[PDB]
């Protein structure tokens, strides 16, 4: 397939969507709800790019790159001004309820939400009202729960239920009061519940064993082991 | 408590020999002659201390000899570069007993910010050091405070009065650190001026 | 169009001239944010291109810079030739008020370039440093030796595979180097140093590693006929701190304290071109209050450095009194700088997009007191020392040169303008809002003597006092930091209460700010000459290459060409009249 | 030399004699250290301390931003936690033989705990005693920032501050609430 991103021609796979095709080419599009192992559901509305009907088109429309296929002869723009403003607006809406928690959060320096906040160029807050609060649950000795940091990207429920076939983690409530977790306090019953600490782009589900003796990612000595 | 250089050995100090050692120590602290050695920024603050606004001369340390044989104190004020370290060692070996060392600034203390291929990580790697000043650079009054610290360390050290009699080893007192000495008044600090004013 | 935008400079006349001369297929134009045309030239056409530029109607007459780049790890080289290494030649045309950067691509195995010393004599030390730090061999060089490291050094430290950290200290190599130092005089031969006919009449005298003055500690070996210096080669590298390797080793924000200590009498002056180049890389246009604050700090530090230079020159001639009062004036300057930035000599106060804090309440009172203090002390020092006959006799007519010698050796600052060339960076290529200040550029008659350079620095002192008066009287009200997302750090109160600003601060102080992959350049008029930063970014949070061009390197290279045939005392007053520091030379 | 040059030289030397004598008849500009204490501005970058909140607890939350913002790498700390959930440093050590007193750690603190204070008198006899630990840095008050409390800003629950008790935070609404 042939796509044109910002006037540059690329050869992609027509069976992929535009987000995974453009991320495979090294282009940077912010995203939250899409995962390579989970698929595209179009929740966070963050991966917006401007699609044009043909080469001689100037108007276009904002579409989700994760929901739009990477078909042949597809003209899109990532660095368009309207798309950039919309992505910064999505980060701004996610920043309205987010707690002032980065120093005391175990995802600091390892946070996908921090990365996409910086990448969108959003560093000014014109929101002056209150932020919603949630009480935490006890998820057992491995996963620490902090629901204030959630951005409702639905990755945890999608992985835990649709991928890992777990039953004890879900989504409750409606509007901006959506809550993610167990119906009551107790240990997460899945054998693959620890992948939530990397599935969650925020610091909601965190490693409690690492949180006991915590240090940031830049302070680690890593090795490739088995 | 003292330590020996020819181990930890107690204080040996007849009263006339004690008064003679006291007056030798007094004359040695009240007349300390630094060596005019320049390495880097910290030497600029050293010669700042020698000038009129600060007036090191009140301590009797303005004589500032240009030959190491005539100097009592070596102030390593700057970075110990790899090429300059043999020069520093030769200059220190040209000195005569007694000779003390004041390390000025982070570079001469530990290498400072310059953990780099061409810098020796501290002047204490190859020559013994008596006083250390943190700073980059230390202000001239910090160098003055180190001069008084060296005076205190000098005034209760034991050296032979002559080579014809007595013990010929040197005794340097294990001084109480300034950190644990000043911890009583440093922790009691409660409020400081806000940085928005002059 | 903003001044930091990526441009290829194809409308510049030199590109069309090169196209009409060598053909369109002979070179490649690279679009950067350096502000100069960057042309990739083939290696076998380098001498022809350089001579063609030297023979232009308004020719490129000065080699500003010459160094290398290790391009093995550069992941973003789109539109660039295939190169394991590269060598860049920055040439400046004063008549055109223009400059051009030529780049020669090199493979790993074939790491040799033709020498540039036949066109520009400062290529000697520049290519010596390029060979020392990158291992690039220049064919036809008279003496290609290591200039920063000792001759018994294994490896080239600016290569990407060299370890930046300090190696473990061992007393064995220290003792070996001490034995070599003691045996250096008896085992001396002039053939390695580049001298000849050591005749049975000339003596060879070393000026000692340690030197008792604020200029630093370095060695110069002299070939003498009686008391006349017939040849000399300066031995430098004793003050090498690996600052460029630290630029590759530190983030964009954390390298500012290392920018401070490049020339330690400059402070904010050395801070200025680095933060301007990073703001070019970031696409940051700083507001006017930031510009006026930076200009005020730069002029305060310029006055400090010039006061030190004049006082040290007066002391080196033989009058030791006025350096004390000059240091009292420097203490007044230090009082103001302490109040504003919190430190005396290395403030580390300029930020990417602004300054670390706002101006404290009471800065204007201290500035007014200092501005009332300065002129009477300046007149007192001038009448007490600078108009006295003995210092004039010791300084006038010593190590003079014309405009051609300054141009061919890359001499900048007070010497170049003493030769009658009115080239100041603050006027020719304005930066930091220097076009909104009413000040003059003092010049000379055509001969750059010691006394002429000293009086030019005195007139620069007076002009900087005028600029400081303009900064005091017209200080704009507004932000002390830019409104850009890449302002590092973000303003502190919004960091302390807004989550997105806390996120930006968290990711900028920890990993570092991400500068998109480009090349930027900034040239400023420093306290001792013309100081430039050349920054290559590969898209990461650290600099891929940090090249620092310092004027003191060029002046110490010009030293043997101007002192040849003079006396030893003439050499020491020439050393006192250059306004250099060894940290500026060796970096 | 010529007679005019000699007379001009003698005049300049006599003028220098008179000006140095008039400098002698002037007023001293020497600060009487240590008898006269050095005035330092409030933002002077001297000795580093760790400060407390107005409530009396230490302000540091062991977030390791100052350690990574240090260009020398002379800050070492480890995060411990109380039973109520409050982060704090288990230890905090600074190698003051390495520190360049540049204030990037104070610039990087999101709680304004680490602070460079106007104090320079820090000379030491042994280099091992230039490694200040938490017992040598933590002071009894807030220092240069007298009112800022990070945990009032944060949404994490600690002792004496539950969910919805932070500033600009609403009370938590349960998903089981009857309101639409
Ligand atoms: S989840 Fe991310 S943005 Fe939220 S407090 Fe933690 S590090 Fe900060
Ligand atoms: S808890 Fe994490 S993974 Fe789940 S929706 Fe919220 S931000 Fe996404
Ligand atoms: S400690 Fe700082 S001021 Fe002193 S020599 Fe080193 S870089 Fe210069
Ligand atoms: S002042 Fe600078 S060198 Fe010292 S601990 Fe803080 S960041 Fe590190
Ligand atoms: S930046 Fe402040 S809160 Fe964070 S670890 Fe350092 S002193 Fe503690
Ligand atoms: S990644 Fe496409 S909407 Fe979430």
């Amino acid at each position: 397939a042939t796509i044109h991103v910002d006037g540059k021609e690329y050869e992609v796979n027509g069976a992929d969507n535009l987000l995974e095709a453009c991320l495979s080419l090294g282009l940077d599009i912010p995203y939250f709800c899409w995962h390579p192992a989970l698929g595209s559901v179009g929740a966070c509305r963050q991966c917006a790019v401007k699609q044009y009907q043909n080469a001689e088109d100037t108007r276009g429309r904002l579409v989700m790159s994760c929901m739009t296929p990477a078909s042949d002869g597809t003209f899109i723009s990532i660095d368009d001004e309207e798309a950039k403003q919309f992505r910064e607006s999505v980060v701004e809406w996610l920043m309205t309820n987010h707690p002032h928690d980065c120093p005391v959060c175990e995802e600091g320096g390892n946070c996908h939400l921090q990365d996409m906040t910086v990448m969108t160029g959003h560093s000014f807050r014109r929101y002056r009202f209150t932020k919603r609060t949630h009480r935490n649950q006890d998820l057992g000795p491995f996963i620490s729960h902090e629901m204030n940091r959630c951005i409702a990207c639905y990755r945890c429920v999608r992985y835990y239920k649709d991928y890992a076939d777990g039953t004890d983690l879900g989504v409750y409530g409606a509007h901006d009061n959506v809550y993610f977790g167990r119906p009551e306090d107790g240990t997460l019953e899945s054998e693959f519940s620890g992948n939530l600490v990397e599935i969650c782009p925020t610091g909601v589900f965190t490693d409690k064993t690492h949180s006991e003796r915590y240090n940031r990612k830049w302070d680690m000595q890593f090795a490739p082991s088995i | 408590d003292y330590t020996l250089t020819r181990e930890i050995v107690t204080d040996p100090l007849n009263v006339f020999m004690g008064k003679l050692n006291d007056m030798v120590n007094w004359g040695r602290k009240n007349s300390i002659w630094p060596y005019n050695f320049g390495l880097s920024c910290c030497y600029v603050e050293m010669v700042t201390s020698f000038t009129a606004v600060h007036d090191v001369a009140r301590f009797g340390a303005e004589v500032l000899r240009a030959s190491p044989r005539q100097a009592d104190l070596m102030v390593v004020a700057g970075t110990c570069f790899t090429k300059m370290a043999p020069v520093i060692q030769r200059l220190y070996d040209q000195m005569l007993e007694p000779k003390w060392v004041i390390s000025m600034g982070a570079c001469a203390n530990s290498g400072g910010m310059y953990d780099i291929y061409s810098v020796v990580q501290g002047v204490d790697k190859f020559i013994p050091v008596d006083v250390y000043i943190p700073g980059c650079p230390p202000r001239p009054e910090a160098y003055m405070q180190a001069l008084m610290l060296l005076q205190e360390s000098i005034g209760k050290e034991r050296r032979p009065l002559s080579w014809v009699v007595g013990d010929q080893g040197v005794y340097r007192a294990n001084m109480q650190s300034e950190r644990e000495r000043k911890r009583g008044e440093r922790i009691a600090v409660t409020n400081l001026r806000t940085p928005d004013e002059i | 169009e903003p001044a930091w935008q990526t441009r290829d400079h194809l409308d510049d006349p030199v590109i069309g001239e090169l196209r009409n001369r060598f053909g369109p297929d002979a070179f490649t134009v690279q679009a950067t944010r350096t502000g100069v045309p960057v042309v990739w030239i083939k290696r076998e056409q380098l001498l022809e291109v350089g001579d063609f530029l030297k023979k232009l109607p308004k020719p490129y007459v000065m080699l500003f810079d010459l160094h290398g780049m290790d391009e093995r790890l550069r992941t973003h080289r789109e539109g660039l030739p295939a190169a394991d290494f590269s060598v860049f030649y920055h040439l400046i045309s004063i008549d055109r008020n223009r400059d051009i950067m030529l780049k020669v691509a090199l493979a790993e195995n074939d790491l040799h370039v033709p020498t540039f010393t036949k066109l520009f004599p400062n290529a000697n030390w520049y290519e010596r440093e390029t060979w020392d730090l990158f291992g690039i061999t220049f064919d036809g060089h008279p003496n290609l030796r290591r200039i920063m490291m000792p001759q018994t050094w294994k490896g080239h430290p600016l290569r990407k595979d060299y370890p930046a950290r300090a190696t473990e200290f061992s007393p064995f190599e220290l003792t070996k180097a001490k034995q070599d130092l003691e045996m250096e005089a008896l085992t001396f031969k002039p053939e390695e140093w580049g001298m000849k006919r050591g005749n049975e009449d000339f003596m060879f005298l070393n000026l000692g590693p340690n030197h008792p003055s604020a200029h630093g500690a370095f060695r110069i070996v002299l070939q003498l006929d009686g008391e006349e210096i017939v040849d000399c080669v300066p031995d430098i590298g004793y003050h090498h701190r690996g600052a460029e390797k630290m630029g590759e080793r530190q983030s964009w924000h954390s390298y500012i304290p290392y920018t401070d200590r490049i020339e330690y009498l400059g402070g904010c002056v050395n801070e200025m071109p680095y933060v301007l180049a990073v703001e070019k890389l970031a696409g940051i246009t700083v507001p006017d209050r930031v510009n006026v604050i930076r200009v005020m700090l730069s002029e305060l530090f310029r006055i400090n450095s010039h006061l030190l230079y004049i006082s040290t020159f007066i002391q080196d001639v033989g009058a030791m009194t006025p350096v004390f009062f000059a240091f009292t004036d420097r203490q007044k300057i230090y009082d103001l700088v302490e109040a504003i930035t919190g430190f005396r000599m290395h403030p580390a106060w300029f930020r990417i997009g602004g300054v670390a804090h706002d101006l404290p309440r009471g800065w204007d009172r201290l500035l007014r007191e200092f501005l009332d203090w300065m002129p009477k002390r300046l007149a007192s020092y001038e009448k007490a020392a600078l108009q006295n006959t003995i210092l004039k006799g010791r300084s006038q007519g010593v190590a003079a040169y014309g405009a051609k010698e300054a141009l061919e050796w890359g001499t900048t600052g007070a010497g170049l303008r003493a030769t009658g060339i009115d080239f100041d960076v603050r006027k020719a290529r304005p930066y930091s809002g220097y076009e909104n200040f009413d000040f003059e550029i003092p010049v000379g008659g055509g001969v750059s003597d010691c006394y002429t350079r000293v009086m030019l620095k005195v007139e620069e002192l007076r002009q900087s006092l005028r600029i400081l008066e303009q900064c005091l009287n017209n200080m704009p009200e507004g932000p002390f930091k830019a409104d850009h997302p890449l302002t590092t750090p973000p303003p502190k109160e919004r960091t302390l209460q807004h989550i997105e600003t806390l996120i930006t601060h968290f990711l900028q102080v920890s990993w570092g700010p991400v500068m998109p992959a480009n090349e930027s350049f900034q040239m400023i008029e420093a306290t001792k000459g013309i100081n430039s930063y050349y920054l290559t970014s590969d898209g990461s949070t650290m600099s891929y290459r940090t090249r620092v061009r310092t004027p003191s390197f060029a002046h110490l290279q010009q030293i043997p060409a101007a002192i040849r045939g003079s006396l030893v005392s003439d050499l020491i007053v020439y050393l006192g009249s250059i306004d250099f520091v060894m940290s500026d030379v060796d970096r | 030399m010529t007679l005019k040059e000699l007379l001009v030289g003698f005049g300049t030397q006599v003028r220098s004699i008179w000006m140095i004598g008039l400098h002698a008849f002037a007023k001293r500009e020497t600060r009487m250290y240590p008898e006269e204490p050095v005035y330092l501005p409030p933002r002077y970058r001297g000795r580093i301390v760790l400060t407390r909140d107005p409530d009396g607890e230490e302000r540091c939350v062991a977030c390791n931003l100052c350690a990574v913002a240090c260009p020398v790498g002379c800050i070492s700390l480890q995060k411990a936690e109380t039973k109520d959930g409050r982060w704090y440093p288990e230890f905090f050590r600074i190698n003051f033989s390495r520190c360049i007193f540049c204030g990037l750690c104070e610039e990087a603190c999101p709680t304004t705990a680490i602070q460079l204070t106007p104090d320079f008198e820090m000379g030491e006899y042994k280099r091992q005693d230039l490694v200040y630990e938490k017992e040598d840095l933590l002071i009894s008050g807030p220092g240069k920032y007298p009112e800022y409390n990070f945990y009032r800003m944060a949404g994490m629950a600690i002792d004496g501050k539950d969910k919805g008790e932070a500033e600009n935070e609403a009370k938590p609404i349960d998903v089981k609430s009857l309101l639409p």
